[PDB]
């Protein structure tokens, strides 16, 4: 069988599977008190995607179609396109289009629109509040809010490009964003399907590793944790080389290149996370040229070493 | 193949110690996992500790503070404070593990615990 | 030796190196008449990244730094960090910081803040015009312009996100930005220093093959075109595998994997571009599911077949 | 290795025709090229006509429209059709393989050559 392999990339050297930003550290944690749901940045060892996961990093958190203004508002209703801008099929078995936020939040970024015929352009700055009524991406619509009132074309390309977050309005500081509440992707009366599960520890003492990035703040006191099972690189890395599991463990060493010292030791589980053994919040004190390196597949038996 | 040469074993006092070890030779990998599972009578098997390359270990619950592995390429199991539940055949059990190919198991042929 | 790979990713699942945005096709021109000289996307196939070039689709043409104004103008001066927030380094041996845009043009974006202290955070459209006298990243510092409503603070982490490019509408359609236009990385009668060579054709009957996007437009008429030598996956899988090179040359079959067809073959050189044999502007006509394989290391003995 | 057999070659007169043929055998690779260079006494090697598995040619200029190769009859065989000839095309002409892999490095085989004379 073809021969199973991780990314030699530093962590800093990778990037968030859930926002368009590079990964800063590794932050381990308990996480009984919430559900671990995210749908970006999943993808099993042998290069399956899941939930809304695709493989470009820069079209994640992204939105591209045509909008429509609202009457007397500085809100706009994007219909939905393909990242192809070909037409966005909603009876596709996924849970919203690839890409679109995991997670509930005040998203902020530039709307940007092409006028086909004369190629002339506009951009104006805008937010989409992914826990509100009309964000309802798996129907092939969402909603933005501007500061402009008159200026973008019906039946144009018009893409949203994601920057940072932004907490305002009824929240208190740092209540949002939410980064572990799924958005309804379907809006309020339709429950989400065909999600990646959920993950959780299975064996006692173990916790989810997490590769975190922390977001650019746009406006507010906003919560900038974001956390991803995956780097967007590893995605990219199974989906390529597609090399099958030969268990549902694959053991990984994180380590040193400058000593060849290994640091610390987890599990790579083939649906696609990692767990370390520890107990308690920790940030990972990890030298610049760590990187992980997957050393063998191994099972339930295999037990390891507290890090 | 792997083979496993179990030593220890036999009729002990109750509230009494055994020592076990197990020797791992053949075509064993640098990565693995080796211990212990029982099975006494009309009963089902258990684990009852395993040591990982690493130095992870597991015990199960009925020998915590009772039951110590360490680990050359062999194990050992000390068993103190004895009870005549914990009569059985003792099996070591080992894992051999490769970044190639799924896990290969081999096991011993176990000894007899006696404890009354 | 490691056997040499090309990724298998199909050009619509991949990313531009020289802006942060997917590619969309591919295009082969004459390029006699300007000289090709980008330093994003620049490595060679045995992993030896050049220019500015580094791994991160995210961090292409992204600033990071502090910032200062003078007061009551909307202009910023960034003093520059590095990609991970550390001191930027003048005397490393590198044409500017890795990143920064090799093409003259103006850049719209978000200029993002957080203060450390309190976590408050702020953010506006701001533009970088990579052709005037303040573009001096070798030096350390850029200026970016804004329409300003809450002043950003001094000695706080600012982030440039950039979307898209912008032209003067009462100008000439098109007349920027200029896409093989390099910027005066030390700024005026100052000399770039350690750039990745000009590329071009040698043979008769080759032209460069370039990897096209469509870069979003903000304002006006820009020049949307932008081609990379490489796509960014490509210098990423170079990197990573660090296969020796076994000549100067690696021929390339561009692939059906539907029908097994060979639609045209290609040669990449070792230094990191791709030539095919064609003459004329063309826009290339590919299966959707298409991709490249690495067939063999050929030489100048070797005529690629007309496309 | 691999082993090239040329023939033909030999004394013309200007503005007639030779044929040269040569076939390659050995460790001979799917993905490859064949040709000719020519090369007279006191001057550098110079590139004649070549062709590629995949199916490009290339000739050097001074004999575009003059000289044909192919390699559609024989196994493993490329012919050169050497029509106008000139005084200047007078040198030894030498059949020359590369035989590539996605292994190594191309391996280049080179035929001893066979003189060419065009005169009167």
């Amino acid at each position: 069988s073809k021969p199973f392999t991780v990314p030699i990339l530093t962590v800093e050297e990778m990037t968030n599977s859930r926002f368009p930003i590079p990964l800063e550290k590794l932050f381990t944690g308990p996480s009984g008190a919430f559900v671990v749901q995210p749908q970006n940045g999943r993808c099993t060892t042998d290069g399956v995607l899941l939930g809304t996961t695709q493989l470009s990093p820069v079209n994640i958190c992204t939105f591209r179609g045509d909008v429509t203004h609202i009457a007397g508002s500085r809100n706009y209703t994007m219909n939905l396109a393909s990242l192809n801008w070909n037409n966005y099929d909603p009876t596709e078995e996924i849970p919203a289009p690839l890409g679109t936020p995991d997670f509930v939040g005040k998203i902020q970024g530039l709307l940007t629109q092409t006028t086909k015929g004369d190629g002339s352009t506009r951009g104006h700055k805008a937010t989409v509040y992914t826990g509100s009524a009309p964000f309802t991406p798996k129907l092939g619509s969402v909603q933005f809010s501007t500061d402009t009132e008159n200026d973008f074309e019906t039946h144009q390309n018009t893409k949203f490009t994601p920057v940072g977050v932004i907490q305002d309005g009824s929240t208190t500081h740092r209540n949002e964003p939410q980064q572990w509440v799924l958005p309804s992707y379907s809006g309020r009366n339709v429950h989400n399907v065909h999600l990646a599960p959920a993950v959780a520890p299975t064996f006692p003492g173990e916790q989810l590793l997490f590769f975190r990035s922390t977001m650019p703040g746009c406006s507010g006191y906003p919560n900038m944790d974001l956390d991803c099972l995956l780097p967007q690189e590893w995605v990219q890395h199974f989906y390529q080389e597609a090399a099958p599991a030969q268990s549902d463990v694959a053991l990984l060493r994180f380590v040193n290149p400058d000593t060849g010292r290994v640091l610390f030791e987890c599990k790579l589980h083939k649906s696609g996370y990692v767990t370390v053994a520890h107990t308690g919040q920790h940030d990972l004190v990890i030298p610049p040229n760590g990187y992980f390196r997957f050393d063998s597949w191994v099972n339930q038996f295999y037990t390891l070493a507290p890090m | 193949d792997v083979q496993l040469v179990e030593s220890g074993g036999g009729l002990v006092q109750p509230g009494g110690s055994l020592r076990l070890s197990c020797a791992a030779s053949g075509s064993i990998f640098s990565i693995y996992a080796m211990g212990w599972y029982r099975q006494a009578p009309g009963k089902q098997r258990e684990l009852v500790a395993s040591i990982s390359s690493g130095g992870g270990t597991n015990y199960a619950d009925s020998v915590k503070g009772r039951f110590t592995i360490s680990g050359k390429n062999t194990v050992y199991l000390q068993m103190n404070s004895l009870k005549p539940e914990d009569t059985a055949v003792y099996y070591c059990k080992r894992e051999d593990y490769s970044a190639y190919a799924p896990p290969s198991g081999s096991r011993g042929r176990g000894t007899q615990v006696t404890v009354s």
